[PDB]
């Protein structure tokens, strides 16, 4: 599997200009465009075809900023953080719909929206549980991201 | 003094990188010059280019024009001049890293402060031209994959003939390092 | 006599962002495919609306709000002379269909329209009801037996006459339902657009700069197309019955603003306060919209100004010709530009063109 | 009989995201509403048969239903439905309208089965392709019938304005 | 007596270093189709107020932070001799909605204008309290009351006062939202920076361009009633006086090093001043690009006259008006008194429009 912190301590510790360079793409692909990104993504395994796809979303939700995506480690008591849906509801800045048309998005039409969620909700989470999501990233995953939203924010009310 | 300017673009396929540009530009000829106008399009990237030998289109790297020049400048004419280079300064690497040899490395930095720039512009083109007016366009650092980086600069004015065989040299030749990176084509236009 | 007044206007905008979305984004549309500024009806309804000119020429703005306490006591401070308090209490509790407490937070279901004119000439009606001991139902009755006397208030509140207004509750579910008489479109560009992209920061004065994160606001200026039009028959209707002259009256007075009125979105700092390069209005049977003007998005040449006039242009004469339209029309334009088809007045100011639309299109 | 509408060619739909503002209320973060809008460029199509219209008015003759008919022409190429139009007014006029008299009705919706790419908007592309396939259709088919069409942009009799459509329908396309 | 002033400004000077994005890039902007090199009006404004003439002839500007712990210790250097340090901390604590304790660091929620003067005045009042038995409850209320006794302080904060300010948490959020009085554009070109050229069809045939320098386009208008409120209730000639220090520096500042191309010898490129009722902007004098004649200036002059006049003559503009501008080119046919000199317009602005 990919390592989840070791990615983020990198990201969190990029020379600005590779940093700049890096959010400026537009699409997950366009990475594949840059060295930055490479010499990023290389020490955890971009080598292995397996993990590209997934190390491609990642970096891309990263793109958005160098602390946009707040990581915070999950209470010892928790079995598990706090996901992706939660901490957007927590935000109070996302319209259901947006998640709504998300989920509901194209593969490609759905990491750009989520990155134009992340800058504008500046989410704090789990990190590491956002990265498996984006391993995986099918159905029921997004489904699950909904699921998270809609629950918490009822439950908050 | 004869050359040739195409106008050709490259599929996006093989424009991803700017070596892969160069590439994409030597196998449509069985040495040149050029210029990038428009990196990313949909439908790829264009370039001006300017050449001893005739392009023929190829499956990745499609000309749209071409037409056949030489050059007849008249000494004292002011003209309108585009040129795309990399300034440097060539030093004892501060960083004290060694070469094969055994020895200091050698690094080339970009001249990052305008009036360099331009005494640059004016160095390099020496008897040739006198540059009348000139604005620097400051541009976004290109990289590739070795690997590494070139800071160009693009500087768009006007100059006035002092020299008009020199002058078709530096056309003819190019200006300025990593020529084979999209820098060096000069181009000029009546005033 | 025609019964509709169609207005077209095209502006041009420098640098700006008059209308954005969730998500601090340009709103926009597609129109034949390509993507245009757009900038939304509710914008320019709400910026004529609350503008000083509307104050001067036209009256009082309505009052929106879904806080039925705070318009309590905004009611007590503004008619407590003309009425005893829980007179207008009891008003609005009837009005609203909700109890009008002491409580300091009483919300009606949805945010509604409150002329105060109409509220005041309800106050009347039940103070008079309350000195003959009729019952609510029956006032009820009563009231909705000559609905044009109470039409007859939006001459204080002209927007909603204009408007239109629904509830959904109170006895204005039954009194209160006004039929608007503008139709307004949302404002798009006549060519297409791809924004541009203002990368900012915030310098902190106290500390050290170093490397910084940049915010980035979507941007950009563009050509738009504005188009309403006004019943003339349903805006007399409802103003309680007024001639076709106060019509005209206001329908002119919505020409300028529609010409002049700009959202006041991003204005502090992108300041795109310009007025309009064309206004042309039509007198008609059956309302008409140019916006097919421009479903060929505009190409530019020396600017999108030129072009998309002359674009409106010659659609004009297309369609006037094909579907022989016989209606006053009037032009004006702050370029002397290829001759619209001759059928159409010119106008050298706006002025003119208004007191010709005053005038019902014959002066 | 009347077909539904539908445009000529792929619409993705925009969402206008709106607000209400509260007058009396400090400013404050709302959360906004959505209305689903587009633009489009449909087909619209009807035919009439004139044997039941006769029947179904007693007995009328042909000419007070090729009357209604002439009725119908127009109000199918003015008419726009009331639907959030004080909202959006798009209240346009056909840019298209053709006539054909027929043994056997048909409509040519086919002509947008590949649905009409964009250049220099939708409507030239797609009575462009309206025109190709009822050419293909009538040469095709063999159809010998009265036809006549009416267009804003510069066998099939061409009309410069609706009313001569109209009249030309009135008179039994002759 | 017309409420908005605006600021109509031809200004020539480089085109290169002076605003860039993230990647090192001139910023730009689209109008008409065409390029034009853009200043962004936040960089204008900062330009301005920490700009020399602001300090000699407005005064000190705001002090624009995040960091509340710096800031205390800053208020307590400059006011430590006036209040007690646990005022200062009450005060500051009050207002921000943060605690102020000696913690090494403590933020706000954004990057807030602070003026010094104001938050000496607000620890007055909270000493004020303190002896007079008020709880911070009844402190808010009774401030709610009189609030331009608080605007009076922005004659300290002028910039403040001009481009507005909004507070997100403390005491500041009821009694610190300022809505700015001057409004102000990007500047933009008037002209295509980029060469108008086809290099292609060019090469065969072997008005003139500048380079090194480009004309710009600076609108602002200023409302004068806003002006006076958020000042504490100053005089309109107060108001003139500023409005007049900002049509100066609109018309003169560059940001960074760099200056007017013809600083040493005019003083301003061209500059036009309009008392009216409602604001509007000339930018669509050059939505057709201008094209060169001898550079860009006075083809620029040109298209902003000829617009103005269409403009002034088609809406009835009737408002007072005056122009400073020492090229000639085809003269402004409206009531425009011409000025001789800058000082001169400087002067008819500071007299509304009448000197």
């Amino acid at each position: 599997e990919i390592d989840a912190m070791a990615l983020y301590r990198a990201w969190q510790q990029l020379d600005n200009g590779s940093c700049a360079q890096i959010r400026r793409v537009s699409e997950p692909d366009e990475l594949r465009d840059i060295p930055a990104f490479y010499r990023l993504v290389q020490p955890f395994g971009w080598e292995n075809p397996r993990h590209q796809q997934a190390l491609l979303r990642m970096v891309f939700c990263l793109s958005a900023g160098k602390n946009v995506i707040r990581h915070q480690d999950k209470k010892s008591e928790q079995t598990t953080g706090i996901s992706l849906g939660r901490a957007l509801a927590n935000s109070g800045r996302i319209n259901e719909r947006r998640i709504f048309q998300l989920i509901r998005a194209d593969r490609t039409a759905d990491m750009v929206q989520l990155r134009r969620l992340l800058t504008h909700a500046e989410p704090v989470l789990d990190w590491p549980l956002m990265a498996r999501m984006l391993t995986w990233w099918g159905k029921r995953e997004r489904q699950q991201l909904l699921e998270d939203f809609v629950l918490t924010t009822n439950k908050n009310a | 003094a004869w050359m040739y300017l195409s106008k050709v673009i490259i599929a996006r396929a093989w424009s991803r990188d700017l070596y892969q540009l160069h590439q994409g530009l030597w196998h449509l000829f069985p040495d040149f010059l050029f210029h990038v106008e428009k990196r990313n399009t949909p439908e790829g990237c264009h370039v001006l280019l300017q050449s001893a030998q005739m392009p023929v289109s190829t499956a990745v790297a499609t000309v749209i024009k071409t037409k056949q020049v030489e050059f007849q400048l008249q000494v004292g004419v002011p003209l309108y001049f585009r040129l795309r280079a990399n300034p440097i300064k060539t030093i004892l690497d501060n960083q004290k890293r060694l070469d094969s040899k055994g020895n200091i490395k050698r690094c080339r930095v970009p001249l990052i402060k305008e009036a360099e720039q331009i005494a640059w512009l004016q160095r390099k083109l020496g008897n040739a031209a006198r540059v009348e007016d000139v604005h620097p366009i400051s541009e976004r650092p290109q990289y590739f994959s070795k690997s590494g980086k070139i800071q160009t600069v693009c500087f768009e004015g006007v100059l006035t003939i002092n020299d008009a065989p020199a002058l078709i040299d530096l056309v003819q030749q190019g200006i300025g390092p990593a020529k084979s990176m999209g820098c060096g084509l000069l181009s000029l236009a009546p005033l | 006599m025609s019964n509709f007044i169609n207005i077209h206007v095209l502006i041009s905008h420098s640098p700006s962002c008059l209308n954005r979305d969730d998500m601090n984004m340009q709103k926009d549309a597609i129109f034949g495919g390509k993507r245009r500024v757009r900038i939304s009806s509710q914008s320019l309804k709400r910026a004529m609306r609350k503008s000083g000119y509307y104050a001067q020429n036209i009256g009082e703005s309505s009052l929106r709000t879904i806080h039925l306490a705070q318009l309590r006591d905004v009611l007590r401070q503004k008619l407590g002379e003309r009425f005893d308090q829980k007179i207008i209490d009891k008003t609005l509790a009837l009005l609203s269909g909700k109890s009008v407490d002491e409580a300091e937070k009483i919300s009606a279901d949805a945010v509604t329209p409150w002329v105060v004119g109409e509220i005041a000439w309800f106050c009347e009606q039940v103070a008079k009801a309350e000195a003959d001991n009729l019952d609510d139902k029956k006032l009820l009755k009563v009231l909705k037996e000559d609905i044009a006397a109470i039409r007859v208030n939006l001459q204080q509140g002209v927007d909603i006459a204009l408007s239109g207004r629904m509830a959904t509750s109170g006895m204005m579910t039954e009194l209160g339902k006004v039929d608007g008489a503008m139709s307004i479109a949302h404002a798009i560009t006549t060519h297409q657009v791809d924004s541009d992209i203002d990368w900012f920061t915030a310098v902190d004065d106290l500390q050290e700069q170093g490397s910084a994160h940049l915010g980035t606001q979507e941007f950009s200026s563009g050509v738009f197309y504005r188009y309403a039009n006004i019943n003339l028959a349903q805006l007399q209707e409802n103003l309680g019955g007024a001639s076709r002259e106060q019509a005209l009256e206001i329908a002119t007075h919505v020409v300028h603003m529609l010409a002049t009125e700009v959202p006041g979105a991003k204005q502090r700092t992108y300041a795109a306060f310009n007025p309009a390069d064309m206004v042309m209005v039509n007198f008609s049977d059956m309302p008409l919209s140019m916006a097919n003007a421009f479903e060929k998005a505009v190409k530019a040449k020396d600017g999108f100004l030129q072009p998309s006039i002359q674009a409106f242009n010659q659609y004009w004469d297309r369609v006037a010709n094909g579907y022989g339209l016989n209606g006053a029309a009037a032009q004006f334009s702050l370029s002397d530009v290829d001759p619209i088809t001759a059928q159409v007045k010119q106008m050298p100011t706006l002025e003119q063109l208004k007191s010709w639309v005053r005038n019902n299109g014959e002066a």
